[PDB]
RNA sequence: GUUUGACCUCAAAUCAGGUAGGAGUACCCGCUGAAAAGCGGAGGAAAAGAAACCAACCGGGAUUGCCUUAGUAACGGCGAGUGAAGCGGCAAAAGCUCAAAUUUGAAAUCUGGUACCUUCGGUGCCCGAGUUGUAAUUUGGAGAGGGCAACUUUGGGGCCGUUCCUUGUCUAUGUUCCUUGGAACAGGACGUCAUAGAGGGUGAGAAUCCCGUGUGGCGAGGAGUGCGGUUCUUUGUAAAGUGCCUUCGAAGAGUCGAGUUGUUUUGCAGCUCUAAGUGGGUGGUAAAUUCCAUCUAAAGCUAAAUAUUGGCGAGAGACCGAUAGCGAACAAGUACAGUGAUGGAAAGAUGAAAAGAACUUUGAAAAGAGAGUGAAAAAGUACGUGAAAUUGUUGAAAGGGAAGGGCAUUUGAUCAGACAUGGUGUUUUGUGCCCUCUGCUCCUUGUGGGUAGGGGAAUCUCGCAU
RNA sequence: GGACCAAGGAGUCUAACGUCUAUGCGAGUGUUUGGGUGUAAAACCCAUACGCGUAGGUUGGGGCCUCGCAAGAGGUGCACAAUCGACCGAUCCUGAUGUCUUCGGAUGGAUUUGAGUAAGAGCAUAGCUGUUGGGACCCUGGUUCCUGCCGAA
RNA sequence: CGUGGAGGUCAGUGACGAAGCCUAGACCGUAAGGUCGGGUCGAACGGCCUCUAGUGCAGAUCUUGGUGGUAGUAGCAAAUGGGUUAGUCGAUCCUAAGAGAUGGGGAAGCUCCGUUUCAAAGGCCUGAUUUUAUGCAGGCCACCAUCGAAAGGGAAUCCGGUUAAGAUUCCGGAACCUGG
RNA sequence: UGAUAGAAUAAUCUAGCGAAACCA
RNA sequence: AAACUUUCAACAACGGAUCUCUUGGUUCUCGCAUCGAUGAAGAACGCAGCGAAAUGCGAUACGUAAUGUGAAUUGCAGAAUUCCGUGAAUCAUCGAAUCUUUGAACGCACAUUGCGCCCCUUGGUAUUCCAGGGGGCAUGCCUGUUUGAGCGUCAUUU
């Protein structure tokens, strides 16, 4: 349990921290836990997702579903895939916000600081 | 009115006081090198008690300036008198066997 | 969190200046002598530290109980019924001489001492009451301090 | 709020009996009295129908009260003391536990008081060697130093008998804690209490031989009815 | 010399450098003060604080605070009641600085300006300040001058660590099958981690999904002398300490005190008077032309133990859950009211996602009706749930200027009303823990428990099925 | 005293004495000012002080024993009560042996005396309650569940 | 008997529906009340042994909110974007009755007196000021801050045209005033 | 831009809007 | 008989009670010590592509620069990141700047948008005159520098 003095176990501290977080602390917040394939590619679990990438969806209504990440939606700790939409009574489209929780990441958008990261975090980036 | 709430918190906190000075005064006791003393009063004139400092006479009898024996940690009184023999005895033993059982870095 | 100054703060764009400080203020570093804090533990006390040191915690009389801790097994009376080692690295510690120099003298002085060990030789009577290169007048015996320590410095 | 209309029937004055905070809080108790209870409740866990009787999964342990040996104190893993627990018997309780975890019925759920559960082991330790940190993560577990030995977590709700599981040096280190009639009691001015009562039964006493002896014939032990 | 110059005083500077104010004010300290308000002044504490003390003892030993003394002493129309203190135990402990006699063989002291330098400063030079006294030394516990004998001691930097602060980063284990569900984070089966089963989020109760949590690790930038190593220097007849001898050996005056007045319950203040130096203050004491005790007033500083409804932060709660809790969970000191000083509300919940109702049509417009989304509009921005009072329609009944209930019964309407379907004996056949033979295994070792193989019901017998 | 209805809404807390009851210990009792300890406002241990208390007879008579089949008889007698005592303190007289000329109380009386002696009972915690004070049930009016038992002036 | 919360326990119940609501549905309780059915509903909640209390309402012309009748009555207020353009018009400047800093003096003090008063209360001219050789010399003048008038005093503008709403202030022409 | 409209001549009806007192 | 009245039931109204939550209070404990003339707090006026309040800011105006992180922001619109980076972001951090008018409020005044004075810079024919830009100019007190004054005192024939 909770050993440290300088952490809480306030529900209405927690809470207070989690609806009221700047955006920097929400895209570390907003992570996603990598494939079997990818763990055996890098030796690493979770990262922050970004919108680069790739990915499939392994929980909710739309389960067994895939794409790249059109944008993430940070303000609502939420994240718009590409091809994952309702299609309104008009006929236009909207995305399912999902969430990065449910989602397992099956491409990587390698960047210089995703491979600095991947470095920091143990990873044996080839 | 006022209730003392704070009763076991302070105590924890007199506690790290008593922690952390003793960190800065690391192979020093907290406590000066205290005289014992008879108590006043007939009530509690068989009583001995812990006393505030020594004096001047009786820290020459132990052999020592009381300007040094500060920096001993022995506490001095000049305003104190020593007036009986056994008191004053009792306490240069006292003395001794601090002396003995110190060893003083350069 | 009802004054106006705080449901300010708190409505800020700032952030409040938060430190957290309840967790280290319980350990502390001892700061002082590198051996105690190799042999200190952080999980004792100062008073069972102290203790397993072998140095004296508290000087006299504390109040309260100590821990007695089992050490041995007490038995009943039957009222006769019917038919060191860190403590020893300090010693060794403030045992050890310190590498101490010896105080020398000053070369305009003992160049002077050097004129009069020429002009009177080693007696004293005389150079005392010598006016030129005794004009500080110094004390019987003095003179023979700062001759004998020159001597041992210089020239026997 | 000490000021903080002005009736109690009112809407937004000030209400009947502001509560104050000198209320008492803490209850002082006799030290003497205090020990009783405690010793009662050491006694009591030796029984096991009482521990059966609170509500535990110790059918199938290897005797009462458990003693097992000091080197369960050097364990500072966690799954290895798991394990050894399983090799005890008390894994059903810990189970038991382990399901009972439920959400709280009260308002005390949004008090930091969300989750509640049942109680489970009670580990006694002469001394700590990494054991505390090895039980510390496995639920219902508590451990106990054999010089503390807590009434809260002896007898949890004033009911008597918690399952307690003892290390070898902290079952011989109860006598240097409480005393005998041999050891002394390592507690000043202190005595293991004495019995109003030798015998714990009456039935067996009234079934002797001599009261059995002295005693006039009984009735029918249901009366029967005339007219 | 009608001149010139020292001073001294007082002015002036758009001269240089500094500083005061105001806000807040929980705690603190002063002043004033009713039936508290007010004023002034500070700080993280403040105040107080190193005895002109307390005691009467086998004496104690700065201040502060806690427990006890103690509801005692004492006071009080001795009425109301008011209401201490010594000692003791504890927390915390710390002591110092001036003012008095000369450095007179050298004002040795400092501000300021300037030039440099390693700049919370240093060095040099020059103005000044200052003898109407700035330094060194000495504050009674003495101390000073010498002398003797010895010993004993040295200071200043750097740097790198350490310590402290502020951060940054890394550090476990299922998203395995089945059911239900719109959504598994639910239920079941099988798991792994744990010095991590605190907490939160993720479309429902998530250790193992995520963030964390726990354990340790690696940094970064500062603060800093706290100490720990190195390194560079520091002496100049420099500074200090201890014992003995010799010679000396100076301290708070409009104060102490006295009277009076006010004020307080003895101090304080005002007015008047106003001292001493083997002095003075204070208290006991008496076998009395008393003795003894105990401090040094009228100058100053001092951490810590202490208070803290304010600030800056944390962490908690047998607290309240939107008429409660702050007046204010919400664009609350707001809208609003008052000329002002001031007073001061009401107001939380769509859904998991707005997916917030495309399109057709009525309709000024408001509102509809088709249609559709959604798990649910029995969730439509009037929105969780949706009670009562009260309203509308329909049905039934009663009433005709009828009021309500209680008992008891009809009539009318209406509801409930077996997943009940077995037992006993006999008989047929078949099967097995039934019979027989051959085993294995657990201990609680017995009046035991589990379990295998083949054979048989041809005969018996039990259970089961029939 | 009332248009109705919903919600809110009135003997709470504390201090000081007092009875009762329960509990621990017992002529002692009381850990928690404080110290040590800790898994940390918990629990655990406790030095020195302090608080409050402590510092004969007769008659019966619960019972018990003996005898008596029983009825009863005899004996020892708890608590407590009455009597007669005793002693201490007081009470008012006696006023000795001595006596510093006013000191002294020896002895003997007398009544009552007293939570007196003549062999302890208290301390601490909790609960329920009595009196008083703090706003003290709420604002003359109001004052919130049932049943049983007892029940006046 | 009931209510909020707390410790223990029922490995209690629960998205295959908790709690709540309704129930001309049944049952058990003497009652306080409890149990179930059905309907609605969407996320928590109960039984037992104990603890704890902001723990039980019909009234208090109680508080707050909601809704009636009165009443379709009284009665008809009972609640119902654009635009201003100035040397000449004013203010500004001057003083009036009066107000009021400073220098001073009173007052424990908030401040009070006083207004040119018992003040060193500035700004003008000349200079080979004739030798002291790189330092200011010789004269002149004389009362006093400031505020106080959109009607007193006071430099200077007229005609014609024009705008939904402006003009001695804009447009066109023709004038004047002050300072350099 | 402001005001109950309509009709009765520009001197009662309709329409629209719409209380409060009080209420075992 | 209808209409009306009453009662009951059904559905629909009205109403927000109950239940369940809760970025809110409330109380306790722990640590820390930090506002100004280097212009506080407080007031006013503005600043966003499209803003009303809330927050933030000051004409450099929902911000600039710096450092870190590393692709967003999000109601719409619109830039992008040469993306393996000197780099979005209503991001974090924040040590360098800007900081409108007031306000202890400070050139004098003040019912004026009145009246200034000094210094620095630039231009307009510029030696005069004018325009622009910039910066100072409150009181008290202390120390020092500089300038005076006094019938204050004293000296003044080597």
């Amino acid at each position: 349990a909770k050993q440290s003095l300088d952490v809480s176990s306030d529900r209405r501290k927690a809470r207070k921290a989690y609806f009221t977080a700047p955006s920097s602390q929400r895209r570390v917040l907003l992570s996603a836990p990598l494939s079997k394939e990818l763990r055996a590619q890098y030796g690493i679990k979770a990262l922050p997702i970004r919108r680069d990438d790739e990915v499939l969806v392994v929980r909710g209504s739309k389960k067994g579903q895939e794409g790249k990440i059109s944008s993430v939606y940070r303000l609502k700790f939420a994240v718009q895939v590409d091809k994952v939409t309702k299609e309104k009574v008009n006929g236009a489209s909207v995305p399912i916000n999902l969430h990065p929780s449910k989602l397992v990441i099956t491409k990587l958008h390698l960047d210089k600081d995703r491979k600095a990261l991947i470095q920091r975090k143990g990873g044996k980036l080839e | 009115v006022k209730v003392h709430f704070d009763q076991a918190g302070k105590k924890v906190s007199r506690r790290n006081a008593r922690a952390t000075r003793a960190a800065k005064i690391a192979p020093r006791p907290l406590d000066l090198l205290r005289p014992v003393v008879r108590a006043p009063t007939v009530k509690y004139n068989r009583k001995v008690r812990a006393g505030r400092g020594f004096t001047l006479a009786e820290v020459k009898a132990a052999g020592l300036t009381a300007a040094y024996a500060r920096t001993i940690g022995i506490a001095v009184d000049h305003r104190r008198q020593n007036r009986n023999q056994e008191i004053f005895d009792a306490n240069v033993q006292r003395l001794k066997e601090y002396q003995s059982k110190i060893i003083v870095f350069p | 969190m009802t004054s106006v100054r705080k449901r300010k703060m708190n409505r800020s764009s700032v952030g409040k200046a938060t430190r957290r400080n309840k967790d280290k203020q319980r350990k502390i570093n001892i700061q002082s002598n590198p051996i105690i804090a190799a042999n200190w533990d952080y999980s004792l006390t100062m008073a069972q530290n102290y203790k397993k040191l072998g140095l004296r915690a508290k000087l006299q009389t504390p109040a309260g109980g100590k821990e007695a801790d089992l050490s041995k097994v007490v038995k009943r009376i039957p009222l006769t019924k019917p038919v060191t080692e860190v403590v020893k690295k300090l010693e060794e510690l403030a045992s050890r001489p310190v590498i101490r120099k010896e105080r020398s003298q000053s070369e305009r002085e003992e160049e002077w001492l050097e004129k009069l060990y020429k002009k009177h030789g080693d007696d004293y009577k005389k150079m005392f009451f010598d006016k030129k290169l005794n004009i500080y007048q110094q004390s019987e015996g003095d003179l023979k301090r700062r001759l004998l320590r020159w001597k041992k410095r210089n020239g026997i | 709020s000490e000021k903080a209309a002005f009736g109690n029937m009112c809407r937004g004055g000030r209400m009947f009996a502001p509560t104050k905070t000198w209320r008492k809080w803490n209850v002082k108790v006799n030290h003497n009295e205090k020990r009783y209870a405690t010793a009662s409740a050491i006694a009591a866990t030796a029984v096991a129908s009482l521990v059966l009787a609170r509500g535990h999964r110790v059918e199938k342990i290897p005797e009462i009260p458990l003693v097992v040996s000091t080197d369960l104190e050097s364990i500072q893993k966690t799954k290895e003391a798991v394990a050894a627990l399983k090799a005890v018997g008390a894994h059903s309780d810990l189970l038991k536990v382990l399901k009972s975890k439920k959400l709280r019925a009260g308002k005390g759920k949004y008090r930091n008081r969300r989750w509640t559960q049942r109680r489970g082991p009670l580990v006694v330790y002469a001394e700590d060697n990494g054991i505390v940190k090895a039980l510390r993560n496995v639920p219902g577990v508590e451990t106990a130093n054999v010089a503390s030995l807590n009434l809260l977590q002896l007898a949890p709700g004033a009911h008597l008998g918690r399952f307690v599981i003892w290390t070898e040096a902290a079952f011989t280190k109860l006598d240097q804690v409480w005393g005998s009639e041999t050891v002394a009691s390592s507690k000043v001015g202190y005595t293991l209490p004495s019995h109003i009562i030798s015998t714990s039964d009456v039935t067996r006493i009234i079934n002797s031989s001599e009261i059995q002896s002295a005693i006039r014939p009984a009735g029918q032990a249901t009366q029967k009815r005339t007219h």
